[PDB]
């Protein structure tokens, strides 16, 4: 309800639905004050200071969430006093922003501010007193952000019920050993975007019930061996962008409740200590990407059977130990891409059976043992792209019948038409290849490969293929036989060396089935016997086959050099 | 990784290894008997044509099978099954399936002397009658299933059993469910 | 009739192309093909539960393997191939 | 779990049935040997009706044509002439 | 297509300011220092469906201001500063206007023929006008509306014949008024 007798007041009530704006200096807009139906107020002094020295009252009553933005304060005064005119009652959250004035804090400021859960000070508190928070009755949360703050030990003396103390861009330079003393029941601690130098083992003394710690940006150079000993209840630790070069041995051997551990961007980190993650039965998601780890201890993950996902991408690791994956039969998603990995030890993966997806891309792989995938009965994706695999084993996919999607883009694989499925002794109606064995394969990406041929099994054994990427191949020509997939498939033969397309007029697919084939950037001969193909392109109405044949142009017949199909006269 | 330790031509029983499953067959041409063996989990013992003996066959060292399967194979009178299949060396087994098409026999606890840690079980045919307790309360008999048997039971024949998380009957031909037949199925 | 909508399909052998020959050639080789025969279900593209039998069922596609093994002529290691071909499409009862 | 049950076999065939009908002395020499997975239908179930359903259908047995060097003892002499062989059982 | 002037420092309105744009349908003025107008300022904007002027110190308006535009669907006049009066027949014969808001305007007098000829109105607000009296008793001549707010006004008496035209009027507000008594005949037509 807007303020009656508005003529006397300078303020103006806009009386929107569920709002009530205000611009109390009516001549010059300032103190944009609204009210979200007594659920939330807001207050912004953006224009000019001290404009509320003698403001008329607004009689807001009680409201849950207050918010003050960029407004000046009177130092020796409790906050509500400084805004007495608002007449708020029972604040339940008090978000403050102060882009302009850095103000020292103390207890007096929050007098009358109790019964408050979500406190927050963005740029508000330049420095904090030891007695500031003592007044509070119960304070569920807290957060100080985007300010350079100096912390004295035990400032959080009596915030027993506190939860999720959050410091972002606070940039404290070092955690005092007694900084957190007297504090309990924290379901969250934030040290992200902080300037911490190291972590003394006493720096976490007070905390007992902590369940989640975050270090998204930290300058910590070293840990103490028992830094995380007191954190017995801990359940998740995140470290990102940390310049530590190495870890102390057995650092986490105490945090048995731990669930998820993530280390990312430790470009200086080079060697994990032995048994770092041993015996954490609870652990379920470990990520160690983007580090500079060079070589993995064999017993990194001894006894830590509870893992579901593991991720080691972007490292500089070069060679791997089989013992690392020996006792994690629950694992589901592995990753090793972008390593300088050279060759998978043959029996590396024979222990796991649950492994859904596997990644190996961007390595220096050369070859794979048939035994590599002998046991992955539930695998469903695979990424061998960007690997120097000149040759593959014929009996590779024997044990992975549920494989769906496989990608070998930018590979060095060169399996020829024959000599991939035959020894000139036994003729096979369907080529015997690893791809043939995976019947449930659907999406495949052999683009940039040099096989230069299409396998009969691809369209005999692999009934449900939907996406074929045969781009950048050396294939001499395309035959109608080599495209009787029948099932909806996308065929890409662009940038290939294909020059001869052979069709027969009686060509007809199953009704309602449409395949798209692309032949752009190919040196396509245009002499006779390509005629039926020109008929299927030019003067074509509708059929199963489509042809993204825009950029194609006749190469060799000199009279018609570079003339596109539509240009051409039969 | 056994790969037919004994020489082939001695018993003419030849086998081939692969990554998937080192198959086996004895007659070497038109084979009557087939021992499919998954390297770790499955075992498939099949004798669709009658087998002369279980001694001339070699001894395929297999540690343990997470699953076993016998197909159309005669079972020895009053022996443990593995005792009958002594040549087929398998120690630890958890599941089981049995599908004897021909020459059904009555059952006992003797036929299961060395197979008392069976999580599952199945007797797809050839089940004349289960005279005494299927298991002497053998551990964690989570499931059980007898089918196409054309048999007749006794009440509370199963009472020794307790942990039968599942019991399955198909094509039993059984005329009437005698009272208390499901007596012991405390945790069914 | 049959429980599943299985349709015979002929597959032509892969044709060797004489792309060396810029001149046209007889399509007589293209005209006759020895070919091979396979079988597949189009039952909702092999999705039918085999309707007129009411038991819990779903039609499956089944394959067969041909094992041709010859010791090499150069007396190299014995060469064995197991070509796989879709051979039948059959219906199977399933649990709940 | 199957309305029709088929015994699996490996045959290594000689003089197998064919289209031309002139395929005798097929090659199964110990060095040149060819075998073919087949699904023989159970003898007693050839005409007895399929189970797990009320279908009046019997478990009939199909046939299919496979590529084998059965025409001559020498291998590759017929270029794998198609031989007739048993296939699965369908009601 | 759309033009808005919010928190602008412009202190004046020219007639030729808005020329070169027949197809304009939206005009917003949330805050401005404009104190002058002209009936031809918006003339070129025949298709201007919405005109919103707020937080402006203009003391008065020119005759025939919004009369030229017959396509004006909505008009808003909120938080006006020292607006002593309103021109007669500003909205005469609009025929399209559906909602007119004059809330927070310090007007001491009301015109009977200001809204005459607008047969589209469904909402009309005069909130916080603080009219010393209500001279206009012939505003019901566009009875098609259903809502009305005359709250925070100093009018001493409500005219008996003021409400004899409308029957579809759904909602009414008269709070914070100087009403000694209510007419015995005026409420007999407010069936809805
Ligand atoms: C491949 O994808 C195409 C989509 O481009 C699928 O086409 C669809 O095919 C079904 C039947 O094959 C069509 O249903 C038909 O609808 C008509 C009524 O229009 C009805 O009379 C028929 O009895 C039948 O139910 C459907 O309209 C059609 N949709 C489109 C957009 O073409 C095709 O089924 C896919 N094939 C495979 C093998 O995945
Ligand atoms: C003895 O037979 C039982 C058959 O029930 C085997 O246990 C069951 O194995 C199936 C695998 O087909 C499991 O099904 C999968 O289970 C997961 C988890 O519940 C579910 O998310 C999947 O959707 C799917 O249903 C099933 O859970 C499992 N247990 C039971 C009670 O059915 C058991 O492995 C056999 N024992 C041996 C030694 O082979
Ligand atoms: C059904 O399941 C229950 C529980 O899974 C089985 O009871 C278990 O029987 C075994 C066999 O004696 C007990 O193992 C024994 O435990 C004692 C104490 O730890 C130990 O000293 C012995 O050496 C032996 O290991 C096991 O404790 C017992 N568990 C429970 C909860 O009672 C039962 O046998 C299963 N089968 C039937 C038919 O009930
Ligand atoms: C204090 O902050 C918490 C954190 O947002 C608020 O809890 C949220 O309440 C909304 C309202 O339904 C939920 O949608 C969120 O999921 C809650 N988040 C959490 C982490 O609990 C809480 O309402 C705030 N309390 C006050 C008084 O402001
Ligand atoms: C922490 O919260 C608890 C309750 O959540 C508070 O406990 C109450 O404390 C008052 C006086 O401090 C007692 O009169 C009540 O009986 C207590 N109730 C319960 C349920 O404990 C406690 O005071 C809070 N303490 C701090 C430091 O926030
Ligand atoms: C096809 O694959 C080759 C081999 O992966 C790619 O060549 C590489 O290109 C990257 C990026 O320029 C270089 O860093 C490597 O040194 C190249 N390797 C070799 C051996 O040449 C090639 O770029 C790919 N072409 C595409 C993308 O179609
Ligand atoms: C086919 O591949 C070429 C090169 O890889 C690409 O330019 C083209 O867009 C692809 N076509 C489709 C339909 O993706």
């Amino acid at each position: 309800t807007c303020p009656e007798e508005s003529e006397a007041s300078n303020c103006s009530c806009e009386e929107f639905p569920s709002k009530t704006h205000f611009y109390c200096p009516d001549f010059n807009p300032t103190l944009y004050v609204d009210v979200e139906d007594r659920m939330r107020v807001d207050f912004k002094c953006y224009d000019e200071p001290h404009d509320f020295k003698s403001l008329p009252n607004l009689a807001i009553g009680s409201v849950k969430l207050l918010t003050v933005v960029d407004c000046v304060l009177d130092d020796d005064r409790p906050i509500l006093e400084s805004f007495k005119f608002l007449e708020v009652a029972d604040v339940r959250s008090f978000v403050y922003n102060n882009h302009e004035n850095g103000i020292r804090y103390n207890a007096k400021y929050f007098e009358g501010m109790e019964q408050l859960e979500n406190l927050t000070l963005a740029r508000g508190v330049v420095s904090i007193d030891r007695d500031t928070f003592s007044g509070f009755l119960n304070l569920k949360r807290l957060t100080i952000e985007h300010n350079k703050l100096n912390l004295q030990p035990g400032t959080f003396e009596a915030l027993s019920n506190l939860t999720y103390l959050g410091l972002v861009y606070n940039g404290l330079n070092e955690i005092q050993p007694g900084l957190f003393d007297g504090l309990e029941s924290l379901e969250a601690l934030s040290l992200s975007y902080n300037d911490i130098k190291s972590l003394s083992a006493g720096s976490f003394n007070g905390l007992s019930s902590l369940r989640m710690l975050n270090l998204r940006v930290n300058k910590i150079e070293s840990f103490d061996a028992n830094t995380f000993a007191s954190l017995k209840e801990l359940s998740r630790l995140e470290i990102t962008l940390n310049p530590f070069v190495s870890l102390p041995r057995g650092l986490f051997s105490e945090n048995k409740k731990l669930k998820t551990l993530i280390l990312t961007n430790n470009r200086k980190l080079v060697t994990l200590p032995e048994e770092l993650l041993a015996n954490l039965k609870e652990l379920t998601v470990v990520n160690l990407s983007h580090n500079g780890v060079g070589n993995l201890p064999e017993s990194l993950l001894s006894g830590s059977s509870g893992i579901i996902e593991l991720n080691l991408g972007y490292n500089r690791l070069n060679s791997l130990p089989e013992e690392l994956l020996s006792d994690q039969p629950q694992l589901q998603v592995l990753n090793l891409d972008h390593n300088q990995l050279e060759s998978i030890p043959d029996y590396f993966l024979e222990r796991n059976v649950e492994l859904q997806t596997l990644y190996l891309s961007h390595n220096r792989l050369r070859s794979l043992s048939e035994k590599a995938f002998t046991k992955l009965k539930n695998l469903k994706e695979l990424h061998l792209e960007n690997n120097q695999l000149q040759t593959i084993p014929q009996f590779l996919f024997s044990g992975t019948p549920k494989l769906e999607e496989i990608y070998m883009q930018n590979n060095q694989l060169a399996l020829h038409a024959n000599s991939f499925i035959n020894e000139e002794l036994s003729i096979a109606d369907n080529d015997n290849t690893p791809f043939q064995v995976l019947q449930k394969l659907r999406i495949l990406h052999l683009r940039n490969n040099s096989i230069s041929t299409i396998f009969q099994d691809w369209y005999i054994n692999n009934l449900e293929m939907q996406s074929l990427d045969l781009s950048f191949n050396k294939l001499p020509g395309l035959s109608y036989t080599q495209l009787q997939f029948q099932s909806n498939i996308t065929l890409n033969l662009s940038n290939n060396e294909i020059s001869q397309v052979l069709l027969i007029d009686d060509l007809d697919l199953q009704p309602y089935q449409r395949i798209n084939v692309d032949l752009n950037h190919n040196p396509l001969n245009c002499n006779c016997n390509a005629l039926k193909f020109i008929q299927l392109i030019q003067s074509k109405a509708e059929h199963g086959l489509q042809f993204n044949v825009d950029q194609l142009r006749c190469s060799e017949p000199p009279n018609l050099l570079d003339a596109t199909m539509d240009q051409l006269q039969t | 990784r056994f790969t037919c330790p004994e020489e082939s031509e001695a018993s003419n029983c030849s086998c081939e290894e692969f990554p998937s499953k080192t198959h086996f067959y004895c007659p070497d041409f038109n084979p009557t008997l087939y021992v499919d063996v998954e390297d770790r989990m499955r075992v498939d013992f099949k004798c669709y044509d009658e087998p002369h003996d279980f001694k001339s066959l070699p001894n395929l060292a297999i540690g343990s099978v997470k699953l076993l399967t016998v197909v159309d194979c005669v079972l020895d009178d009053d022996r443990p099954i593995l005792e009958s299949f002594k040549f087929l060396e398998v120690a630890d087994v958890r599941s089981f399936v049995y599908n004897n098409h021909e020459n059904g026999i009555r059952y006992n606890a003797k036929y299961f002397e060395g197979m008392e840690q069976l999580e599952n079980l199945t007797l797809a045919r050839g089940v004349v009658s289960i005279d005494r307790d299927t298991f002497s309360g053998f551990l964690n008999l989570k499931r059980l299933t007898i089918e196409h048997n054309k048999l007749n039971l006794q009440p509370g024949t199963f009472e020794a059993l307790s942990n039968l998380t599942y019991l399955g009957l198909v094509y039993n031909g059984l005329n009437e469910i005698q009272p208390g037949l499901f007596d012991g199925l405390e945790s069914l | 009739p049959f429980l599943c909508e299985s349709e015979q399909l002929l597959i032509h052998p892969k044709e060797e192309l004489s792309r060396n020959n810029s001149m046209v050639w007889i399509v007589n080789t293209k005209d006759y093909k020895q070919g091979v025969r396979i079988e597949k279900c189009l039952k909702r593209q092999l999705g039918k539960p085999c309707n007129f039998c009411d038991a819990d069922t779903e039609c499956k596609q089944l394959f067969h393997y041909r094992t041709l093994v010859a010791v090499d002529k150069v007396t190299k290691k014995p060469y064995k191939e197991q070509v796989l071909l879709p051979s039948c499409c059959k219906c199977a009862k399933i649990l709940s």
